[PDB]
This record gives structure tokens, sequence and C-alpha cells, in this order.
């Protein structure tokens, strides 16, 4: 998955 | 600005459990406590790209760099953002403008995934 900051 | 991040952290949990509605609305208030935190917005843009919906997901991705333009130091995820856009039209197999995004992603920022997406990309339209 796209990654989250 | 300490409840903003808090807010962003249980969005970030519950992303990562595929739980999309719970994240949106946890980012959304996370943005309405830090408004010129550009990461708020390309987390909301990952939600978007992970549902599949590519043009919301740019669509958000343009906006976090406007918010980011404004403070001057976010060079690094602006990076990310425009490494997000490129993603979008890499699934797509939209490849030159997944290319094309990944040159502005490293220009701000040179980083060894991007640079490797893009050459993915490369050897694929190449071939083509
Ligand atoms: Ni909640």
């Amino acid at each position: 998955m796209e990654e989250v900051d | 600005g300490k409840q903003a991040l808090k807010e962003k952290e249980l969005g970030n949990d519950a992303y990562k459990k595929k739980d999309f509605d719970t994240a949106l609305k946890h980012y959304d208030k996370a943005k309405e406590l830090d408004p010129t935190n550009m990461t708020y917005i390309t987390n909301q843009a990952a939600v978007y790209f992970e549902k599949g919906d590519y043009n919301k997901c740019r669509e958000l991705c343009e906006k976090a760099i406007e918010v980011g333009r404004e403070n001057r130091e976010d060079y690094r995820q602006i990076a990310k953002a425009y490494a997000r856009i490129g993603n979008s039209y890499f699934k797509e197999e939209k490849y030159k403008d997944a290319i094309h995004f990944y040159n502005k992603s490293l220009a701000e920022h040179r980083t060894p995934d991007v640079l490797k997406k893009c050459q993915q990309a490369e050897k694929i339209l190449k071939e083509q």
C-alpha cells in the first residue's frame, strides 16, 4: 500500500 | 498542534487495516486543526489511491503541493506528493505521465524507491 506519514 | 497529530495517527492505523472511511474522517479533523500541514492531504491522497479513485488522489496531491509551496521547507513532502501522482498514473498504465512525475519528484528529493519505480516504468515504455 501507499505509505502514509 | 498536539491533537492534530493524535488524529493523524488514528487515521494512519485505520488506513493500514483498509478502514478507509475512518481514516478519511480522522485526517479531516487533523486538517481542520492544522491546515498548513500538507501531510494530512497527501495521506488522504493515499486513501483514495487505495480505493482505486486515482483521479481524486491526484487532485489531492495537487492541493497538497499548493499548500506545501506556501511553506518553503517541505521539499521532501512535495517530492512524495509528486511520486504519488506518478504512482497513480503507473497503476493505470499511463507510463509517460508516471515517468514525468517521478522526474519532478526526484528533482525535489532523490529517493531510491522512486528511482527504482521510474526505471521500471522506463523499461516498460521503452519496450512498447
Ligand atoms: Ni474515530
